[PDB]
């Protein structure tokens, strides 16, 4: 179990750590988060009390270095940083842990929620989507745009998701216009999976990362991406049985974890009804359809 | 975006454009089978692609053989239309290719947009106008060439005959749409109006009769009355 210590908490802020969150008051004696499960990526995120504009946050993996949070009063935010002095990082952390100034990552032993949401998410792939190579952690916020959003404005601050476009020459073979537009299996299997993603694990990993960004930061571009990657599978007549089964699981836990009160904005009515009720895979997502129908029957 | 009454004059500016109507591509007769079930028999069809400024009509004939062994024919017909229009554009010299294609039905938008991905500068648009191009089969010479075809074939027409020598394209289009609307609302009366007088003939190289300017005013009036007539017969007004 690892630790993300904080130099201080100078401004009131709600702090998220994965699917958990807690309030820290202005100048409260808070010095970080302990007992973070090794083995998974994590995200630590922030919404200032005085200005809920800009949720922002950091994807990281404690195996890849020692990371601490320190407020910057010039840029006005909690910044993640890397300490390369291993010994010195251990002394300060041990002090705060002896003084019980850290909250404990609150994992229930029965609970596989986080694993289920990040099963295919890997820090190395995050860093290709979020370009900032001098850091081992990846900053994201509400307002960052995607490469496709910039095609339809700063390239360094963008989310480099894989562009999916159903009415594109990539998606459509000359001479199979009708076939490829009404059945997207070519685009899914040859272009995206074999061509770009190499395997279904990288594809699912981008999909989960897109969903997490959308739900934790309210990033619209991420939401677009998540819906696009779902629709591309659901709109393909030929999908490996193991992807469909895994997809059903992935979506089920995403829907389970979504705040009920954010459903209105985070869930695309057209995409979901199409996916569950009209598409080639309309009968292949049993778990997802059941939770969707019992939890959000309004949307449908 | 969409085409409607506000931007009507754009049809007659000098940016090449084509209307595409697919209402006659897939045509059937419905009938009873020996066992008392229902069956359709396809008949020849056509795509109606029209330059509204010049009157040039590119009539692609759809021979019933293209449906042989296909399923979901109404859906295939929109994709076949789109394929034929894209083949037409590619066959035209660059300076003759349209800058816009306006489809008369919104279901044609995606099929044409996909077939035309190679032509990103060609704008594919819908229209809010209720145009009567479905009545093109009421034009006897066009109907005749469609039903006689034994193979896929493209026939070129000027649907304004020689009218542009005397009127503008805006007036030629308005005449054409009034004629087609009348033919669509009461084909028999419309044809009677057009051919009642044996002294006015259709030239071999034309589709409509050789009316003088004054006779066209009379014809146009009679067609308005017909549309108004039928409107009253329909709604009991
Ligand atoms: N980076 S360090 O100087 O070891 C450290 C300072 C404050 C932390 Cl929190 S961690
Ligand atoms: N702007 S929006 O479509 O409501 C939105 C959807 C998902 C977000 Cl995250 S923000």
């Amino acid at each position: 179990m690892n630790t993300v210590p904080f130099t201080s908490a100078p401004i009131e802020v709600t702090i998220g750590i994965d699917q958990y969150s807690f309030n820290v008051k202005e100048n409260q004696p808070f010095h970080g988060i302990k007992d973070i499960p090794i083995g998974h990526v994590h995200v630590i995120h922030f919404q200032h009390a005085d200005n809920s504009s800009m949720r922002y946050g950091y994807w990281f993996d404690c195996r890849m270095g020692n990371f601490y949070i320190q407020y910057d009063p010039k840029d006005g935010l909690y910044k993640m940083m890397e300490e390369r002095d291993g010994a010195k990082f251990e002394n300060i952390v041990h002090n705060f842990k002896e003084r019980q100034m850290m909250v404990s990552y609150p994992k229930i032993d029965e609970d596989d929620t986080w694993y289920n949401l990040t099963e295919f998410v890997q820090m190395d792939k995050i860093r290709k989507i979020v370009r900032k190579d001098e850091n081992q952690f990846s900053y994201v916020d509400s307002s960052m745009t995607t490469v496709q959003e910039n095609e339809l404005s700063d390239p360094a601050h963008s989310l480099n998701y894989t562009v999916i476009n159903f009415k594109s020459r990539e998606a459509i073979r000359p001479g199979h216009e009708m076939e490829d537009f009404l059945d997207k299996s070519y685009y899914l299997n040859t272009v995206m999976l074999q061509g770009i993603f190499k395997n279904s694990s990288n594809y699912f990993g981008e999909l989960q990362f897109a969903f997490l960004n959308a739900m934790f930061f309210g990033n619209y571009g991420s939401s677009l991406q998540w819906h696009a990657m779902i629709e591309l599978i659901c709109s393909s007549a030929t999908v490996p049985k193991h992807m469909l089964d895994k997809l059903d699981e992935i979506l089920y836990y995403q829907i389970k974890t979504l705040p009920e009160q954010y459903s209105d904005i985070l869930l695309n009515e057209r995409v979901w009804n199409i996916c569950l009720y009209s598409s080639f895979q309309k009968n292949s997502l049993h778990n997802t359809e059941k939770i969707m129908e019992n939890k959000y029957p309004e949307l449908l | 975006g969409a085409m409607n009454s506000s931007n009507y004059a754009e049809l007659f500016n000098n940016d090449i454009k084509l209307f595409v109507d697919d209402t006659n591509v897939y045509r059937v007769t419905v009938h009873k089978t020996f066992e008392g079930n229902v069956a359709t028999k396809a008949i020849n069809g056509c795509i109606f692609t029209l330059n509204p400024k010049t009157g040039h009509l590119f009539l692609k004939i759809i021979h019933t053989s293209v449906w042989a062994g296909q399923k979901r024919l109404s859906q295939l017909a929109k994709w076949k239309t789109a394929e034929e229009v894209s083949a037409l554009v590619r066959s035209l010299p660059k300076e003759e290719q349209p800058k816009q294609i306006i489809v008369t039905r919104k279901a044609m938008l995606d099929p044409l947009e996909v077939h035309m991905l190679d032509f990103p500068n060609i704008a594919i648009r819908p229209t809010e106008l209720r145009l009567p191009f479905s009545a093109a089969m009421s034009i006897d010479k066009l109907s005749d060439v469609v039903m006689k075809a034994t193979e896929p074939q493209m026939v070129l027409f000027n649907i304004y005959d020689d009218w542009l020598d005397r009127i503008s394209s805006y007036t030629a289009f308005s005449r054409l749409t009034l004629l087609l609307r009348a033919l669509k609302t009461n084909e028999e009366s419309a044809k009677m109006i057009l051919l009642s007088d044996p002294t006015i003939t259709i030239k071999s190289y034309h589709l409509w009769p050789s009316f003088t300017d004054e006779q066209w005013i009379t014809i146009e009036s009679q067609m308005r009355d017909l549309i108004l007539t039928e409107y009253g017969r329909k709604y009991n007004v």
